[PDB]
DNA sequence: GGATTACACCCAAGACACCAGGCACGAGACAGAAAAAAACAACGAAAACGG
DNA sequence: CCGTTTTCGTTGTTTTTTTCTGTCTCGTGCCTGGTGTCTTGGGTGTAATCC
């Protein structure tokens, strides 16, 4: 949970992207390169924070906000290796 | 204050005798160009007919036209018309448009033919028939038939061959004057190469991203998407190279000014632009510096490649670049833009059509609507090739005239000024057909008039600088 | 579509709010005299309990809910979300406690 | 002056008889009016100049004249 | 404190006076009009403050600059 | 209602105002006929460039619109 | 059992805008008719000055 | 308000020639047609709360 909206109804979160680049796909840190060969029109705003496919990426993790109503904030099983995934950067 | 106006209205002076020896100078400079001999040896230019023929012999005429019918042939351009049994043919070219009318059971069609004495908008130079006085023409023939959908096939089949005959003849035309250039000469090593560049005009209707080469004797453009739209440019036909970076622009350039016009698609052009656009309250202010550095980027980039363009044409070519600073706004064409000025010539690249003038081809300048407390004038370009047309640039602000004037000064370009836009096709028509008598009887140098010549004043009251009661 | 002003409780649209202000907070909050993240700061949508009051005097309710002295009207029991720290601040500057309608604090 | 001088006195006077009956006129009246009368067209003239270049025209068409009259606060 | 009007502020006071679409650099442009009205404004109020002697900028001061450039403003005291 | 904030029209108003005297006072009810009259004249100037947008024949307003606007009414050279 | 509904996304249309073609109504050109303009002389209303 | 001076406004006539116009052809710019691609709607479809 990168930010708490006031709202309490929604909320911007960090995640692992799962994109194909052109059924989901795996969970994977988005790869700019990967991204630019297999489409050419990723955007930039800031450094460090790219716009993929209308996607906010920031340092290779997806930052969108998600629901209230989306999320599960008790009884939350945690693994070491997206723990290892995020802890990492 | 007075001691400064004083100063600069002696550079002012200067400014106007060095503009009176520069109408001097053109003045000397036209009665050395054309001599009484060239006047003797007056060239008259006639109306070119383009010779065309629907058939040389009987047999040609296709087995198909026996109907008693109207019968067209799209290989020969021709239009064969049933007039009492005969079978004559009109070709395309000397038909000019048609009218259907269905009246009743028969569609009556008026076909029109090319006649003199406001006809087509073709220009006086070709002329879809041979010149003649003694010459009587078909002005219009009308046709009736029963059937009705054949008759209405037949009409569109017509005019589907006249659009595609003036489509044949527009880029006939756009490679026309297009001088046959000699084969660019690939680089046999690794070409330094500029990537996602899109070129002006498109060869395409569709906009894509090229990359720009480097090679011994010019550059090419090549889109990825197809091999066959590539554009070769000879650095022997570049006439100016400039570069622009974004100082106040979404996009960079490196536009080529040519000698010789080329065809790209089918659009004849002087002009090759090559570009790329930057476009896609402490987080707003940071995102304007991201932005900055995105322009400097491109800018570096585009700049050392235009550099490296110049090197590569062993001194042929100079990188010209924009001063901002000397800038001023104008309508030369439709839009409200910014008109800068390089070394060598004046410019607009931002928006299409592009202005490049050369001020080295420039013989005078005349300021238009310059008077009394005006709002705006106009700005008229009129160059030593008298065949060129003039140039105008519209709307300069008038708080830019004086500038403007030092700018022109400062160029040795000579100047005029004037409250009415004088007529430009009217004074060169004139001056085309006559150069030698209109230097002999002043030139321009007689039309500036600088003199004020004003002495009648509006007199004067008892002059008396003494204190009354 | 309905907002609570965080600061006495009431609830009314957030068009409301913005157009003429909150009329018991507007001594102190100047919610009409506030941008829409200051309204937002003292108005909340998101809220729980409706509550009707039609006299603030006698109302046991009013007097456990501390809107006694506020316009009788619609308000909310739970409301999230809480006044920022600058306005926090500049309330306690006219000497006015906020007391959190929020239920976290008790 | 562009406009003449009598059109103008003839002009003035007739407008001038609808607010009076017989009224007579002084030395620098007329004068003063018709220098009035250009300076405004002129001004307005260039307001229409600038409105047509503004269309990307060099003809002024009358719609341009309205659209100064109406920017000035002209009624 | 010239980026404190927003391009929503903008956006809004063109919508209320009727214009469907805006351009891009129609911000900054906006931003210099205002600040030249602004500066010109407050230069003459500041003017009749201290004609006044006075250390505070009073409504009437804003009341006869306005008058002073012909923008006569009703219900501040005038 | 006003469609600007208050703080950001009120800062403003002081930084222009700091530039020709330090340590100046404003009452409320001068930043508040200031924020009317510069609406009030933002909305007729955007009236005007709407008016010139639509005599060129289009519906996006630019700066050279405004910049003919401005210079009709006498108010740039 | 039943039902209305939230929510993401695809397939598609309305709209302001860009580019091209062509036909006619305006500018340019020339020879001719018109009356605005220029120049002249006469008379005196009424503007500028005074008590 | 009343008498004075004398400028320039009103009155009329003759002559000049620049401006208005009748007439023609050409062209350039106004208007119709073809096309871009963005912002947005209406809908399917997956998925769901509620009683
Ligand atoms: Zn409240």
């Amino acid at each position: 949970v990168d930010e708490v909206l006031e709202n309490g109804l929604e909320a911007r979160l960090k995640l692992v992207p799962r994109l194909d680049y052109g059924f989901r796909p795996a969970q994977r840190l988005f790869s700019e390169a990967e991204a630019r060969v297999h489409e050419p029109t990723i955007r930039r705003d800031r450094d460090g924070f790219v716009t993929y496919g209308g996607e906010e990426y920031y340092e290779g993790f997806l930052y969108k906000t998600f629901r209230l109503q989306n999320l599960i904030v008790n009884s939350i099983n945690p693994t070491l290796n997206e723990l290892s995934l995020f802890q990492s950067n | 204050r007075n001691e400064t106006t004083n100063t600069e209205e002696e550079k002012e002076r200067l400014r106007k005798e060095i503009q009176k020896q520069l109408h001097e100078k053109i003045q000397k400079e036209g009665l050395a160009r054309f001599n009484k001999s060239d006047a003797q040896d007056g060239n008259e230019n006639h109306a070119v007919f383009k010779r065309y023929e629907s058939y040389v012999r009987e047999s040609q005429i296709p087995s198909k036209v026996k109907n008693l019918r109207i019968s067209i042939d799209p290989k020969a351009q021709t239009i064969i018309l049933p007039i009492c049994g005969r079978p004559v043919p009109f070709h395309i070219n000397s038909f000019k448009n048609g009218s259907k009318n269905e009246e009743g059971d028969y569609m009556y069609i008026r076909l029109n033919f090319n006649s003199p004495g406001m006809g087509s908008s073709v220009k006086k130079t070709e002329l879809p028939y041979e010149d003649g006085d003694d010459k009587e023409f078909v002005r219009s023939l009308t046709f009736r038939s029963t059937n009705k959908e054949r008759m209405s096939e037949v009409f569109k089949a017509i005019t589907e061959l006249k659009k595609t005959a003036v489509k044949r003849d527009q880029e006939r035309k756009t490679m026309e004057d297009v001088v046959a250039q000699a084969q660019l000469v690939e680089f046999k090593g690794r070409p330094k190469k500029l990537e996602n560049v899109f070129v002006r005009p498109a060869p395409d209707s569709k906009r894509v991203t090229g990359t720009l080469f480097i090679h011994q004797n010019g550059i090419r453009y090549q889109s990825p998407v197809r091999s066959d739209h590539r554009v070769d440019i000879l650095f022997s036909n570049i006439k100016h190279l400039f570069f622009q970076p974004c100082k106040e622009e979404l996009m960079v350039i490196i536009h080529c000014h040519l000698k010789t016009p080329l065809m790209i698609g089918k659009k004849k052009t002087f002009d090759v632009q090559f570009y790329r656009e930057v476009s896609d309250d402490e987080d707003e202010l940071e995102q304007e510096q991201e932005e900055r550095r995105r322009k400097a980027l491109l800018d570096k980039e585009f700049r050392r490649f235009a550099e490296e363009i110049s090197e590569a044409s062993n001194g042929l070519l100079d990188l010209e670049t924009p001063f901002r600073e000397l800038g001023f706004t104008g309508v030369p064409f439709r839009s409200s833009v910014l008109c800068l000025p390089t070394r060598d010539c004046l410019i607009q690249l931002i928006d299409t059509p592009f202005l490049v003038v050369t001020l080295e081809e420039i013989e005078v300048a005349h300021l238009e609507r310059v008077q009394f407390g005006l709002k705006n004038f106009d700005l008229v370009f009129v160059f030593k090739d008298f065949s060129k047309p003039v140039v105008h640039i519209n709307t300069i602000p008038i708080e830019m005239l004086e500038f403007v004037k030092q700018w022109l000064t400062d160029v040795d370009i000579p100047y005029s000024e004037g409250a009415v836009n004088l007529n430009w096709g009217t004074i060169m028509k004139t001056i085309q057909a006559d150069p030698y008598e209109f230097f002999e009887n002043g030139g321009w140098s007689f039309l500036g008039g600088g003199e004020s010549d004003d002495e009648e004043s509006e007199e004067e009251e008892s002059e008396f600088q003494v204190s009354d009661e | 579509r309905e907002r609570a002003c965080m600061l006495c409780g009431i609830v009314l649209p957030g068009r409301v709010f913005m157009q003429n202000g909150c009329p018991n907070c507007d001594s102190v909050l100047n919610l009409r005299d506030s941008d829409q993240a200051t309204v937002n700061e003292c108005t909340s949508s998101s809220f729980e309990g409706l509550v009707a009051v039609g006299d603030n005097e006698h109302s046991w309710v009013a007097k456990w809910l501390r809107v006694d002295r506020f316009q009788p009207g619609l308000y909310a029991v739970r409301v999230d979300g809480r006044l920022p720290s600058d306005i926090v601040a500049a309330l306690e500057q006219y000497g006015v406690y906020y007391r959190p309608r929020d239920g976290s604090v008790i | 002056l562009l406009i003449r001088k009598l059109p103008f006195q003839r002009l003035v006077r007739e407008i001038a008889q609808d607010f009076k009956t017989d009224l007579r006129f002084q030395s620098a009246a007329i004068g003063a009016l018709q220098e009035a009368s250009e300076a405004y067209l002129v001004g307005l003239f260039e307001d229409t100049n600038l409105c047509a270049i503004h269309a990307k025209r060099v003809t002024i068409m009358p719609k341009d004249i309205q659209l100064a009259r109406r920017i000035r606060g002209e009624r | 404190n010239i980026q404190g009007i927003t391009k929503p502020a903008i956006r809004r006071l063109a919508r209320r006076g009727g214009v469907k679409r805006i351009s891009g650099l129609i911000y900054e442009e906006t931003r210099g009009v205002l600040k030249v009205f602004l500066e010109n404004v407050i230069r003459d109020a500041v003017t009749y403050t201290e004609h006044a002697k006075r250390k505070t900028v009073t409504a009437m001061d804003v009341v006869y600059a306005l008058k002073r450039q012909g923008r006569t403003l009703y219900g501040f005291g005038g």
